[PDB]
């Protein structure tokens, strides 16, 4: 959902400019910084708090109660708050003016039928001056005390001058009581109240709130962050701190190579015109293009070369399955803290901040060493495998011929491109060319 | 109902610097991004610098990169633009107007231009004020193309705009059609009058264009012959 | 560069006119979020349409944008007096870091017929050429609408070289009139059998030639 | 011109100390750039210089 | 509100990442422990080469 140049808050309360989002449901609702208000002056205690749990809902669905105020007048708007060319005021609240001389002690009372989680949203007025407090409430001292079977909470209006605003030097304190189920609500306010004139309907799932300004193009994308939608085919990201849906860990470092393929000793001795076909050993073969592992015959019949991929195979398949184990190819949140901040809060704001920055430094380093340890322990792997091919030759052939250390058996017997061949599936006999191999090596 | 203030119109000589302020009202210029745009005379639109409030991002033109400059006051809701070593062609109309890419975006292009200032108009040159020359523009042959024939004279090389021509004290009010003139590569003015006189008479009546500056105290009468 | 626009276009009141704005591999891949301006006659401009037909408030529907390919355009529709103006299609491109302006176009509503620029080529005086220096002045005047490519060529090139054109202003009727001056020095006037000042006007070229 | 914060004093005969049973309450208030600060007291306020 | 949002995550953080330690040192240690004990088995062998 784009609240564009409107705050969750703005949408919740109703204002003007805002009441298309009325009775709006989302999963992430974004909020833009062109955002603004443009209503009657209001301040919500502990704001951060309610627009957090708001987001958690993830609906400002509004179901009107038939609330019943008896000698006041109801429906109070002002310039501040202009919907269309004729003043107006907030469209889920209502301005409580005094009736004729008089403003009775207002007390109503709402029960929670329902088997949800109601969710009233009201506020206090503070005057700007005592005939202003006097004249639009009567008495002097105002007074609200919105109270629950379960909690209870009194506020007293601040009669004083402040910063204008608007073209208007008072304010609206706003404060949030939710009504559990079978619990009931009352409000005692003796003046300066402002009553709601319904509730939401708190739902408990996935929804929250990110900040950013991000363009919203039509794709599909599991993960959401501030600079827009990443893939989450890998396992960390370094794009932001702030995610939403399955997204990778952002860890500190904005790149970490992991060893997929082989080890490799690149160069080639490329011994002259007649080719050694020299064993592996300080060199691999850029002209091996069939398998990781392969032989090379140099017999009477000329030369060639032939990939095992049997010894081959075995690496890949540990290769590839490796890196989704060790690391969980995904991993879901929505709704955390809020990792970025605009001003000053002191004891809560430092504690938030430490948090979630140890967290970093701490997975962070998860990955800088994991990944060492599976390069590592990559290199070793197939590294083995070249090394055991090399060894069921050498159980293989037995004593027909010699390992020259240059990683290749020095055959001693005239050995035919069949010959060859099957020493390489294993099916090769040892006996057979026996007795001539032995002459020729002590002879 | 959003306002942008411009400093008042500039002018300094080349090599000099200048510097257009832009205020906002309303909507926090801090929670809105900004870039610059001049407006050549007449020639079309150029996008120059982009400064992000609340942001300090800066983006400039390949072209002028040094010479310009991005500034914001945060604490006066103005945005600054500063320009040094100025050069004579670069004087045009300034703008200012908001842009979305502001936060996460960082990246201007998804911003669509909104708001507008009244603009700066700054004015670059060395010249000063100058004499104009007075050149006599006769058929270089007898037109005879329609009818009569085409003759007047060239004012070039002047400073400031504009001298009034008057063909025989305002003998010859018929068919004069003074161009308007044209600012030289240099930097100083051109014009011409021309006239539509019957080719029969090519001879039998004289033309002379008054040219009388105030600014040089110039006053240069020329005669236009075949 | 600057993106590709169309010099002008014109239409009767009550129609349908389309700016056509083309751009480069950078842009066109990319489609970067395309906007128009509408800039009135002396006054600063305004967003016509935005993010590729977002509306702007308060600015009719008449106008739309379309995008496709390597291009897009605007609409207009029931094309009042008001309604012409200068228009630049404004976009944003990456190969070059930064946006790319468009060259303009110059929307006139007719309800005045065309016109053809009546060229007038002049000689250098001859007390002009006796300070070294020669001038050129051609004067196009009587054209409608008042759009016009001036072009000054040698015989054998094109000059620019001294190449000063004031745009067109409005006559007292309706008329636009300008004037394109090219100066150079007599040994270059000497040098060509005959100078010749060509002018484009909705296609039709009118010319002059003067020699010495 | 974003928050508003209003205390009343509360008069009472507390711990005595350095010779004295009453007290001072210590108000912090942050005013970011461009914004306004704003002191609307009856009394009993304690206004920085 | 907010307090409660911050409890929940600093929990709920601790196990992802404890649990990561727990998968990661699990595969570590059996892993290990084949090539130890397959190792020995090669050792005896040569041991008699
Ligand atoms: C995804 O989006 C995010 C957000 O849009 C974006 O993050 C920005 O990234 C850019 C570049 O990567 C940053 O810009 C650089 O900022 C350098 C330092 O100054 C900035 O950062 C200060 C401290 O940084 C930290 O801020 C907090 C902790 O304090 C933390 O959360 C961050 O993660 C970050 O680590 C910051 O304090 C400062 O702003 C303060 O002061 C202003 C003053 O008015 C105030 O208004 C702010 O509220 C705030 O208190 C400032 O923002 C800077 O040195 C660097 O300079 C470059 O250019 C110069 C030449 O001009 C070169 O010499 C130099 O080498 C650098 O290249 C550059 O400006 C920016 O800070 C990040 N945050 C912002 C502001 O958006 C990500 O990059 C996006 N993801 C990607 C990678 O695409
Ligand atoms: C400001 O605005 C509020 C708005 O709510 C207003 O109302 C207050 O609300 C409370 C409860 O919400 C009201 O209290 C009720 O009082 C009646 C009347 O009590 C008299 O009559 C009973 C017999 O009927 C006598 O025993 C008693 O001595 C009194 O003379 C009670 O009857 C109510 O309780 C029972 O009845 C309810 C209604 O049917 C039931 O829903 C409830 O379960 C209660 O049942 C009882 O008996 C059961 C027997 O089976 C037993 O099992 C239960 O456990 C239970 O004991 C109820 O208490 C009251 O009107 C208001 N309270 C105040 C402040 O006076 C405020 O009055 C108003 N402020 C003012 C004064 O202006
Ligand atoms: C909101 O929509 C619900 C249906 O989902 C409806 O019951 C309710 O009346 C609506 N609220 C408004 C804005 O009237
Ligand atoms: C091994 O080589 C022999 C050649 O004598 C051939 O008959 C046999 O099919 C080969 N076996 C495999 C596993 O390729």
């Amino acid at each position: 959902l784009d609240g564009i140049d409107c705050t969750l808050i703005d949408a919740l309360l109703g204002d003007p400019h805002c009441d298309v989002f009325q009775n709006e449901t989302w999963d992430l609702f974004v909020e833009r910084s062109k955002a603004f208000s443009n209503c009657y002056p209001y301040d919500v205690p502990d704001y951060a708090s309610l627009r957090s749990l708001v987001a958690s809902s993830g609906t400002l669905e509004f179901i009107t109660e038939g609330f019943t105020w008896t000698g006041v007048t109801q429906n109070g708007g002002s310039n501040a708050c202009k919907r269309g060319p004729g003043s107006g005021f907030f469209s889920r609240l209502n301005w409580v003016t005094k009736s004729g001389s008089t403003y009775p002690v207002l007390n109503v009372t709402m029960p929670n039928n329902d088997n949800f989680d109601k969710l009233y949203i009201w506020g206090v007025h503070h005057p700007s001056t005592n005939q202003e407090q006097t004249s639009l409430y009567v008495q002097a001292s105002g007074r609200v005390t919105v109270s629950t079977r379960r909690s209870q909470q009194t506020i007293i209006p601040n009669i004083g001058s402040r910063p204008w605003v608007r073209g208007l030097s008072s304010r609206i304190s706003i404060y949030w009581t939710i009504v559990k189920p079978g619990d009931v609500l009352v409000i005692n306010s003796n003046g300066n109240l402002i009553a709601p004139r319904g509730y939401f309907k708190m739902r408990t799932g996935k929804s929250s709130i990110m900040r950013s300004d991000a363009p919203i193009d039509t794709c599909i994308s599991e993960c959401i962050t501030p600079n827009g939608s990443i893939p989450n085919d890998k396992p960390f990201q370094n794009v932001n701190k702030i995610t939403y849906g399955a997204c990778p860990k952002y860890v500190k470092q904005n790149t970490l190579k992991l060893a997929t393929g082989m080890r490799n000793v690149p160069e080639k001795q490329t011994r002259g015109l007649f080719g050694a076909i020299a064993g592996f050993i300080e060199n691999g073969w850029e002209g091996m293009i069939d398998g990781w592992y392969g032989f090379r015959h140099q017999n009477s019949e000329g030369t060639g070369q032939a990939a095992d991929l049997k010894s081959t195979q075995a690496a890949i398949d540990q290769i590839n399955g490796k890196l989704n184990r060790v690391i969980e190819k995904t991993n879901e949140k929505f709704h955390q803290i809020e990792k970025e901040f605009s001003e000053v809060e002191g004891r809560i704001q430092d504690l938030e901040k430490y948090v979630e920055d140890t967290k970093i430094d701490l997975w962070s380093y998860n990955a800088e060493l994991l990944v060492a340890l599976e390069n590592q322990h990559t290199i070793d792997l197939t590294d083995s495998e070249m090394n055991k091919l090399f060894e069921k030759t050498r159980r293989q052939l037995r004593e027909n011929a010699e390992d020259m250390g240059n990683g290749c058996f020095k055959i001693y017997h005239k050995c035919d491109n069949a010959c060859i061949e099957s020493i390489r599936n294993g099916t090769y006999d040892h006996d057979v060319y026996r007795d001539e191999a032995l002459n020729n090596r002590f002879q | 109902q959003v306002q942008l203030v411009q400093s008042g119109a500039e002018v300094k000589k080349p090599g000099a610097s200048v510097t257009v302020s832009c205020q906002v009202s309303g909507y926090t210029l801090t929670s809105y991004g900004l870039s610059w745009v001049r407006q050549a005379p007449g020639q079309g639109l150029e996008w120059v610098g982009w400064i992000n409030t609340y942001d300090g991002q800066t983006k400039y033109v390949k072209k002028f990169q040094g010479r310009v400059t991005m500034t914001t006051h945060t604490g006066t809701n103005t945005a600054y633009m500063e320009m040094k070593s100025l050069r004579s062609d670069d004087t045009a109309v300034y703008y200012c107007a908001r842009v979305e890419g502001v936060r996460g975006v960082m990246g201007f292009h998804y911003y669509p231009m909104d708001v507008w200032g009244q603009g700066t108009m700054v004015t670059v040159s060395s010249a000063s004020t100058k004499g104009p020359s007075v050149f006599p523009l006769a058929p270089s042959s007898k037109s005879t193309s329609g009818g009569t024939a085409a003759l007047g004279c060239l004012v070039k090389d002047y400073f400031p705009e504009p001298v009034t021509v008057s063909w025989n004290s305002g003998a010859l009010t018929s068919g004069v059609h003074t161009f308007p003139a044209v600012l030289q590569s240099s930097g100083l003015y051109s014009l011409s009058s021309v006239v539509t006189v019957p080719s029969s008479s090519l001879g039998t009546q004289t033309y002379i264009c008054n040219v009388n500056h105030k600014p040089s105290n110039t006053k240069v009468d020329k005669k236009v012959e075949p | 560069s600057v993106l590709t626009q169309p010099p002008s276009v014109s239409g009767a009141p009550g129609q349908r006119v389309t700016i056509s704005c083309t751009g480069s591999s950078s842009n066109i891949g990319a489609g970067y979020a395309v906007h128009w301006y509408q800039q009135l006659p002396g006054t600063a401009p305004k967003l016509l349409i935005s993010g590729n037909s977002n509306r702007p408030s308060g600015v009719p529907d008449r106008f739309s944008g379309s995008k496709s390919g390597t291009s897009a355009s605007l609409a207009i529709t029931g094309l009042q007096a008001e309604d012409e103006a200068d228009y630049y299609c404004q976009s944003y491109d990456s190969s070059l870091s930064g946006s790319v302006f468009g060259g303009g176009t110059k929307l006139t509503v007719l309800g005045q017929p065309k016109a053809a620029p009546s060229v007038t080529l002049f000689p250098p005086s001859s007390e002009e050429l006796q300070a070294n220096k020669a001038t050129l002045v051609c004067l196009i005047s009587d054209f409608y609408p008042g759009a016009v490519t001036v072009a000054w060529k040698a015989d054998s090139s094109p000059v620019k070289a001294g190449v000063e054109t004031t745009t067109p202003s409005k006559q007292s009727n309706n008329k636009y009139a300008a004037s394109s001056y090219l100066s150079l020095t007599p040994e270059q006037w000497k040098s060509h059998r005959s100078y010749s000042c060509q002018v484009t006007h909705e296609g039709s070229t009118v010319e002059k030639t003067v020699a010495p």
